[PDB]
DNA sequence: GCCGGGCGCC
DNA sequence: GGCGCCCGGC
């Protein structure tokens, strides 16, 4: 991959807005820095059109866009459709309509995309309906890339592919194609079909004959297109609303004779004067009129030139006002809004009608679920926005009184309440809109009777956006009003002054005991079906409390403002029917009497003149609360009952004297005029807690040991229901003087003594659950605090600010409580971290909300002076800080039982809370507390450490120019100190919560952070490992569109030539090809090919970062020569470097090459050939001479070493510091705990570096021990990448896993493949290699033998079923049988002589058998493979005729001793003594081979090579050799690829001929094709019939996914949005 | 006796006049979603009051995910009015009520295994199947899935009235176990 | 120059 | 479960 790809990717998958945005960006300026490569961005970014998701379909679009925006515009003079022949009525009644087609044909995809376009090409003409019969898709049997490119147009390859795609089954290729073509006419139409040498006066025609061929088929979409969306009230079309779109785009640039004729064609699909009277006209109407909308939109200029366009666009607009579907009137009332200002200026008549339909369409009511009358009241709003509709209106008035406007506008009262909550806020924007005007029109319908039906609209209402619009309806209304006169407004207002007040301050009740508010003070808006009676009823059941809670604080406020204008003589009627409230029964009363005197006090000009309520509020924060309220009376009804249930408990298994008990009162306080007698829960605690223990006195011997175990448990449940009660009434008790003490505050009342006031609203604070109540009482305390100050009484207003920072810390799920973490030490915070539990972190969360907006508020409130005016909130989060870590800690802080640790903590906290919201000339303050975080950050202490990095986090998040300069030049570069581990960890946990809570902002640093944070996935301590795998998993996504961001603006100088420095790095990491190339110093002896020269670059680049990595170049293409040559420069450079410097870490050490046996030889004849200037020691031998050469290993250059030697004398090659560590062949150490590989991983060395053929067999897991060599826990600890990666993918491939399960493992392993892809180095040889002839694989079969058959059947009826059944067990035994079974059938099947051993199950059946033959076990026949290997040697010239040319030369593999010994034996000297032959297996001392295999490869008079395969077969180059027989094969297929690719290789000069020999039958069958081309590269029931636990939701089984966000719809096709594309 | 119970889910039923071609609902409208070789109905699904509609080939409807018996009825006559919209001759005839399914989170955990093992006539128990007990009431024909850690919901229901009998029914027997 | 062995692995 | 092979011995 190069970036380009990658940031392509990014729009497909993408975290926001602004990450495609910035996608989007950087693509365009790539087309702009390299103009040529716009076909190649092109044709990256067109194939996303046809992508399944909307948003990453408009995100292409877009990117088409902006790309094609820079590319130059086309002018050369610097079998089309005809518009004019569209006849609308046969491509309608004909052809073919477009919908969500059906499934997909696979047997035309499979053509060649240019035939695929021709054929598409052909039945395009059918499906339009031009044939005069409608086309069937059998007419037409079905049987350099294509967007890709001075003669012509360049885009019209493109637009040739998509007008065709335009017309596509399915829906989302036909959205793909019209905004395609949307965008790339929207920009270079102009051009469109022009072509080199021609006039500019034909270009011109042609340019005109395109366009209209494009028009032409945007039409047919417009009427053949039915796909629509029901989702909303109003339905949606996406496809043709996208190409009305279209057909506006291609409006801009169309000559204005063909515009006539657009408008003609569109004229005619609206009117539909010859179309059939069908259902059909829905659908060609709307496309008409979107197409209209468009028209009118995009071209103003013609509308002005003559009437006739003018008259008709209002013709068909004024016709689908009328019309019967609502979508049609929909879309006709908003055809004429871009126009109106336009139109207004034409003739009288027209005007007078249209508002005369306009108003009419109100007159009727529609039906009651369409939504289309919301875009006729927009109509009418804008359109009574022109002075010459309401002169017209005058002129209207002047002949019929009945259509003035004043008696007009009560039409809009009835769709008020309409059913769909579109129409309600429709018509309160259009009373609004209708307020807004000169007050001689509007003066006639402001009366009392529409505020009123206002008022009654802001209570009843539950949709939060019809209750703010009704709020602000009712401010300019009342405002309007008072404008006049108060007098007037109190006249209108006086006859509704006590139903609106009764209705204001209305109790709300409890779930199944509402309190329903009179309907007869709820007045129709006719002035006298699904109805929105709930609310009515005060159902707190069906509409939720804080629903009714929040009805009764709006109005509150409604009348609040109302009353503030009314004179204050006229307001008595308001001043007893609050004030009678105040001391209402109910709590709901009071609390809603309390808001209402509270927003009248607020919204006044003056608390004087609001100072008469000051005693009743007064009154109820000093005196005692009633015991009682009739709102609560169903708790006290319920102690009543549970009392009552434990009485007769006692009076029936307690057996007590009925009538010495009390008898229960049958009235409970606090019901309508209930007696002094009535029950209460005083009268609960006095029988609970004493005549309880009375009764149990009472109750006799024999009679409590039983009665008891049910008495205690009845104590329990009605004390528990007593305590209950008492919450309520103290929750009722709390609300109510919170808000009494709001409404004192508002009026600017400083009592001498104000712990009353600050008591009642601390408690509202800490305690109110419902959002808005806790939210007043917050905004009450910011006002209070900044009235103390201001008045000097300083006292109380830093005592509730230090209470205030004390509630803001209470979340323990945030804050952390010191005195329980305070021990902790090296362990990463970020990582670790009864129904009391919940419920304390349930008020946790409440107190926590409800003091973090009052400080917040409190920030807005003093701005830019706060830390001057408040100084305790300095002292709070200044103080500990500079006292803990302006030196050392102080010891004390270390203590848990000292709050000073706590005091730490929450000065962090305070900081973290107030900074994201601190006025912005208060950041220096902030800044000023960075260096002590940052110190804090290195502290020991676990709970300071992730203190401080939450409160950096959330201070870079919102200092971002001035906190990252400080975190790079100060953090980061200690991240690196392997000397404290407690730097490390402070520093990762930094970036995980910076990478957290900045999201999309850190796209400037994210190469500050990456390089030091890749840095740290290989860390000794794990958490560290843990944090910085999931950062750079995050991270490294936001990589591949840095480079285009511009520097950050305040960032210093230094810190960008760092930036520049690393940024080549992590892009050279990310694309290799980039990588630089690496001049080797050295004068290597051998020239390096072209791929060897870079896979050295690449080598290079990983010594010059301090990487490791596996070099997996495919067998043979020559990776000693690279890995010798990378070596020799890297000694070559250090030694100079010492030179140079004395630099201790690039003194000279040697280096170790570690390989099989075998290759010890071969490794010293490479270095011999390439750099003899480099010594090389072969510590390799029997023991006595390696302790001969014990100490000399320091002495030398490089090392060779074999596996075996370096297990036994770890002791001594791990005392040795190694310099260059090389595994040649490292596939070996794939196990995680043999011990050659236990062994390895205890070297020390500076660079490691595996060889390979091949680095798995069957799965990328096998990858773990390799990277665990090169980079300890890069991927891991091997419970961790197990439990990771392992363990997942291991459960996906199974059918039993479910789908989430599929995903898990899918997303799990590309996670792996994606972690470890940029280290390998992969280059297959078919790719690199052309000299090299071709190898080819036969097989080679031979026909058992008797003994075979028989040992066979044998085994099979003796053995066979029970290892079959064995088959049938899973534990380690049972397939070690099975496993067994198979090994000891294969060496049957080579031979009967390898397992006819003495004392053998068959052996004296067998020995007679041989007797009945009368030949010996050893006899050849009874071997068939020996009988096969003459055949090939002899056809192939080896022993023939024992000219001399010798035309083959042979390699023959055996798996084992036994059977190499056979066929040296009989084939080659019993049978053939003709044949010369070589011998390579353990028998030859690892010294003789190297020199066995030359003699061999030099001299061509030996004819054949017997390997075993585990000795000769991995990397022993032995290209000499022309054919290769496997007589025994092994199971894995990579030592059996191997064993061929060792003789097929660089300086091979002969096709080369692969036999298998294979028996006809047995194991031989499952072993053909693995290595001939395998590289290895709740409430849960039944909706439709009610029953427990369903198995299985059938219906919804694919989860629907989910419904789309309409806010695709909204933002997409908006004209204003549309319009402001054009330049 | 007790703390009310919420509501979850209304499942409603409808019977359109008209037989439906099925298959063209799909096709028209993108609010839908047919797979006849998996579920026999096409699933169309509204935003504003949210729920999703079961229609059949027999022009029966079932709407589901309304929390109101209003709210259903709203929903059902616009899921009515949709296929109206499409050209079938569809009739908003019928509307009944089939399922209203409670619940509620009671504080204390449930001493379950005396619930299975105390009341026979009314209650069973399957640990594994399904960890809830199922009670079945008789006189109210509600069947309460109870839950150890308190959850209890109710189904079966014809009207919430039903639901809250149930539950403060049911409350004062569970009452006796944790 | 040969041998058989115990450790190691599939 | 086998068989391989770096060992110590004659
Ligand atoms: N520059 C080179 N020029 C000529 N031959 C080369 C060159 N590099 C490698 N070779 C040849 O290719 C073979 C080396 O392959 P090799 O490195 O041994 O792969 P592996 O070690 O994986 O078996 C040798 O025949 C060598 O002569
Ligand atoms: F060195 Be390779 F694995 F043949
Ligand atoms: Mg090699």
């Amino acid at each position: 991959a190069t970036r380009l790809d990658r940031l392509v990717t990014i729009l497909e998958t993408g975290s926001t807005r602004l990450i495609r945005d910035t996608a989007v960006n950087q693509l365009a300026d790539w087309q702009k820095q390299h103009p040529e490569e716009l076909f190649n961005l092109l044709s990256r970014v067109v194939p996303y059109l046809r992508h399944k998701d909307w948003e990453t379909r408009t995100t292409a679009a877009k990117a088409i866009g902006k790309i094609i925006e820079n590319a130059p515009l086309y002018d050369p003079n610097a079998n089309f459709f005809r518009l004019e022949s569209l006849d609308v009525a046969t491509i309608v009644k004909y052809g073919r309509p477009l919908l969500r087609g059906g499934p997909v044909d696979y047997n035309l995809a499979a053509l060649d995309p240019q035939k695929r376009l021709a054929h598409l090409k052909k039945t395009l003409n059918g499906r339009l309906g031009l044939l005069g019969r409608v086309f069937e898709d059998e007419e037409m049997p079905v049987e350099e890339i294509e967007a890709d490119d001075g003669a012509e147009w360049p885009f019209e390859r493109l637009c040739e592919f998509l007008k065709v795609d335009l017309f596509d089954p399915q829906w989302e290729t036909r959205h793909g194609a019209a905004m395609g073509l949307r965008e790339v006419i929207r920009v270079h139409g102009a051009g469109a079909g022009r072509r080199r040498g021609k006039t500019r006066k034909e270009n011109n025609d042609l340019n005109r004959q395109w366009l209209d061929d494009l028009a032409y088929r945007l039409l047919c979409v417009l009427m053949l297109d039915k796909f629509t969306d029901y989702s909303s009230d109003t339905s949606v079309a996406p496809i043709r609303e996208t190409v009305g779109q279209t057909l506006g785009a291609v409006l801009r640039h169309i000559s204005v004779e063909s515009v006539h004729a657009i408008y003609r064609l569109l004229y005619c699909m609206v009117t539909q004067e010859d179309l059939p009277s069908e259902q059909n006209m829905w659908a060609v109407c709307h496309g008409g009129m979107v197409g209209l909308r468009y028209v009118v939109a995009v071209r103003k200029d013609l509308l002005l030139q003559d009437g006739d366009m003018i008259d008709g666009v209002v013709r068909c607009v004024m016709q689908g006002l009328g019309d019967i579907d609502d979508d049609v009137r929909s879309v006709s009332a908003a055809t004429l809004i871009p126009m109106a200002k336009e139109f207004v200026m034409m003739r009288r008549s027209a005007l007078d009608s249209l508002i005369n339909i306009v108003w009419e369409s109100l007159s009727n009511l529609g039906d009651d679920l369409s939504a289309s009358t919301g875009k006729i009241m927009d109509l009418l709003a804008t359109l009574c926005s022109f002075p010459e509709v309401l002169e017209a209106m005058k002129v209207s008035a002047s002949q019929d009184e009945e259509r003035s406007f004043t008696l007009l506008v009560p039409r809009l009262y009835p769709f008020l309440r309409h059913t769909i909550t579109s129409v309600r806020l429709a018509v309160l924007k259009a009373l609004m809109t209708f307020a807004n005007l000169g007050g001689e029109t509007s003066q006639g319908w402001l009366n009392g009777r529409i505020l009123r039906l206002i008022f009654q609209n802001i209570i009843v209402e539950r949709d939060q956006d019809t209750l703010n619009m009704s709020l602000e309806l009712w401010t300019t209304l009342v405002r309007r009003l008072a404008a006049r006169d108060p007098a007037i407004l109190a006249d209108e207002f006086e006859a509704h002054a006590e139903p609106m007040m009764q209705l204001a301050l209305h109790p709300i009740g409890v779930p199944r005991h509402p309190i329903p508010m009179n309907p007869a003070l709820f007045q129709k808006p006719s002035g006298g079906h699904d109805v929105d009676g709930h609310m009515i009823q005060g159902e707190v059941d069906l509409v939720g409390v804080d629903v009714l809670i929040r009805s009764r604080i709006s109005a509150a406020k409604a009348m609040g403002l109302i009353m503030s204008f009314i004179p204050t003589p006229r307001l008595a009627s308001y001043d007893t029917a609050v004030l009678q409230a105040l001391s209402s029964p109910y709590a709901s009363t009071q609390l809603a009497a309390a808001m209402v005197i509270d927003e009248y006090a607020k919204n006044c000009s003056t608390p004087e003149v609001a100072s008469r309520f000051i005693e009743p509020l007064q009154k109820i924060i000093d005196l005692e609360r009633p015991s009682h309220y009739r709102d609560l009376v169903t708790y006290v009804q319920r102690v009543r009952s549970a009392s009552q249930q434990l009485i007769n408990l006692f009076r029936d298994h307690g057996k007590v004297s009925q009538g010495k008990l009390p008898t229960l009162a049958v009235v409970v306080q606090g019901e309508p005029e209930a007696g002094p007698g009535a029950f209460s829960i005083a009268n609960a605690e006095k029988v609970v807690n004493e005549d309880f223990e009375r009764l149990k006195r009472l109750m006799a011997p024999g009679q409590r040991l039983i009665a008891l175990p049910q008495l205690n448990e009845a104590r329990e449940q009605t004390v528990e229901v007593i305590e209950e009660a008492k919450a309520a009434k103290e929750a009722r008790d709390a609300r109510i003087k919170a808000a009494a003490a709001c409404a004192l505050v508002a009026m600017k009342v400083l009592p001498k003594k104000p712990s009353p006031l600050i008591k009642a609203i601390m408690d509202s604070i800490k305690t109110e659950e419902n959002q808005e109540l806790q939210s007043r009482s917050a905004a009450t305390i910011a006002r209070l605090v900044q009235l103390f100050t201001e008045s000097g009484r300083r006292g109380p207003a830093e005592k509730v600010v230090a209470n205030l920072v004390k509630f803001s810390c209470v979340e323990v799920a945030e804050t952390p409580e010191f005195p329980i973490h305070a021990h902790k030490t090296n362990v990463i915070l970020s990582m670790q971290k009864a129904v009391k539990y919940a419920r304390e972190a349930k008020a946790a969360r409440i107190t926590r909300r409800g003091a973090k907006e009052a400080l917040e508020i409190l920030s807005k409130n003093f701005g830019a002076e706060l830390l001057e005016r408040v100084p305790t909130l300095r002292t709070f989060m200044e103080e500990p800080l500079v006292r803990a870590f302006s030196g050392d800690l102080p010891p004390e802080a270390r203590d848990p039982e000292n709050a000073f640790g706590q005091e730490i903590v929450d000065a962090m906290s305070v900081i973290r809370t107030m900074t994201p919201t601190l006025h912005p000339a208060l950041h220096p303050f902030v800044m000023q507390q960075v260096p002590l975080v940052i110190k804090a950050l290195r502290s020991d202490l676990s709970v300071f450490r992730y203190m401080a990095a939450k409160c950096m986090a959330t201070i870079c998040s919102v200092i971002t120019v001035d906190g990252m300069t400080a975190l790079v030049e100060k953090v980061l570069p200690s991240i690196n100190n392997p000397l404290d581990l407690s730097f490390r960890q402070g520093a990762i946990e930094v970036i995980y919560h910076l990478i957290a809570v900045m999201g999309d902002a850190i796209l400037p640093y994210v190469i500050f952070l990456i390089v030091p944070v890749l840095g740290r996935m290989s860390d000794s301590d794990n958490q560290i490992r843990l944090i910085a795998t999931t950062s750079f998993a995050t991270l490294v996504k936001l990589v591949p569109l840095e480079a285009g961001i511009p520097d950050p603006p305040g960032l210093s100088e230094e810190l960008l030539k760092g930036r520049d420095r690393e940024r080549t790095f992590i892009a050279q990491l990310l694309d290799p090809k980039k990588i630089e190339p690496f001049k080797i110093p050295v004068a290597i002896k051998a020239e390096l090919r072209s791929y060897q020269q870079e896979g050295v670059n690449w080598l290079a680049f990983l010594n010059k970062y301090h990487l490791h990595g596996i070099l997996c170049d495919d067998m043979g293409l020559g990776k000693t020569l690279q890995t010798i040559c990378i070596v020799a420069s890297d000694h070559h450079q250090r030694a100079e470097e010492f030179a140079r410097t004395g630099a201790p870490e690039v003194r000279k050490l040697p280096s170790l090459i570690i390989c099989p046996p075998t290759l010890s030889g071969h490794w010293q004849q490479e270095i011999k050939t390439y750099a003899p200037f480099l010594t090389v020691t072969a510590y390799v031998g029997s023991p006595a001479e390696r302790r001969a050469m014990k100490d000399s290993l320091d002495k030398t250059d490089i090392v060779i070493t074999s596996y075996d030697v370096c297990r036994n004398d770890i002791d001594v090659i791990e005392k040795y510091n190694w310099n260059y560590c090389v595994l040649d062949e490292g596939h070996l150490i794939k196990n995680p705990k043999a011990k050659i590989t236990l062994a390895v991983k205890r070297l020390t060395s500076n660079h490691r570096l595996i060889l390979t053929g091949t680095p798995i067999q069957n799965n990328v897991l096998e990858l773990w021990s390799l990277f665990d060599f090169l980079m300890p826990g890069f991927l891991g600890a091997e419970k961790v990448f197990l439990d990771r990666f392992a363990k997942p993918i291991a459960n996906s491939r199974y059918s039993k896993a479910s789908s989430k399960e599929q995903e898990a493992g899918a997303l799990a392993i590309e996670a792996l493949h994606k972690q470890v892809l940029p280290f390998l180095l992969r280059r297959l040889k078919e790719e690199v290699l052309n000299d090299l002839p071709p190898k080819i694989l036969q097989n080679y079969y031979c026909d058992l033998s008797d003994l075979q058959r028989k040992l066979f059947e044998d085994f099979t009826k003796r053995e066979g079923k029970k290892i079959t059944e064995t088959a049938g067990r899973d534990d380690k035994e049972a397939k070690q049988h099975i496993f067994q079974a198979l090994q000891y059938m294969r060496k049957l099947c080579n031979s009967p002589a390898l397992v006819m051993k003495p004392g053998h199950k068959a052996y004296e059946d067998t020995q007679k058998y041989l007797a009945k033959h009368g030949t010996t076990l050893e006899d050849p026949i009874h071997a068939p493979k020996l009988g096969a290997l003459r055949d090939l040697l002899v056809d192939c010239g080896i022993g023939v005729e024992g000219t001399p040319i010798k035309p083959h030369r042979a390699l023959i593999f055996c798996q084992m001793k036994e059977m190499l010994d056979m066929v040296q034996n009989t084939v080659l000297k019993q049978m053939l003594p003709s044949v010369s032959y070589l011998r390579l297996d353990g028998s030859v001392e690892a010294n003789k081979r190297q020199d066995i295999v030359n003699k061999f490869n030099s001299d061509p008079s030996y004819d054949v090579l017997l390997l075993t395969t585990s000795v000769g077969g991995l990397g022993l180059n032995l290209t000499g050799a022309d054919t290769v027989i496997f007589v025994e094969h092994d199971w894995n297929p990579q030592k059996d690829l191997q064993a061929m690719d060792r003789a097929h290789r660089i300086g091979q000069k002969k096709v080369v001929n692969v036999y298998r020999i294979i028996t006809r039958g047995t194991l031989e069958e499952k072993i053909l094709s693995l290595q001939r081309f395998k590289i290895d590269v709740d409430m849960v029931d039944i909706e439709t019939g009610d029953v427990r636990r369903p198995g299985k939701k059938a219906a919804w089984l694919e989860g629907l996914g989910e419904l789309w966000d309409n806010a695709q719809y909204e933002e997409s096709f908006d004209l204003d949005g549309f319009l402001k594309t054009m330049q | 006796s007790g703390i009310t119970p919420t509501l979850q889910n209304i499942v409603a039923t409808v019977n359109l006049d008209c037989r439906l071609d099925l298959k063209t609902i799909a096709l028209h409208a993108r609010n839908a979603e047919y797979n006849p070789k998996r579920f026999a109905a096409v699933i169309m699904r509204i935003r504003e009051p949210k729920t999703t509609a079961l229609i059949f080939a027999s022009g029966k409807m079932v709407v589901t995910g309304a929390k109101s018996e209003d709210d259903s009825k709203l929903a059902s006559r616009k899921y009515a009015r949709i296929i109206q919209k499409l050209g079938f001759n569809a009739k908003f005839t019928d509307f009944k009520i089939q399922n209203i399914v409670g619940s509620c989170d009671i504080k204390f955990p449930i001493r379950l295994e005396g619930l299975a093992s105390k009341h026979h006539n009314f209650s069973s128990y399957e640990p594994e199947l399904f960890p809830g007990l199922i009670y079945r009431m008789i006189k109210p024909k509600i069947v309460l899935l109870i839950f150890v850690s308190g959850k209890i919901v109710l189904t079966g229901a014809k009207v919430r009235e039903e639901i809250y009998q149930a539950f403060e029914m049911i409350y004062p027997v569970l009452q006796d176990f944790r």
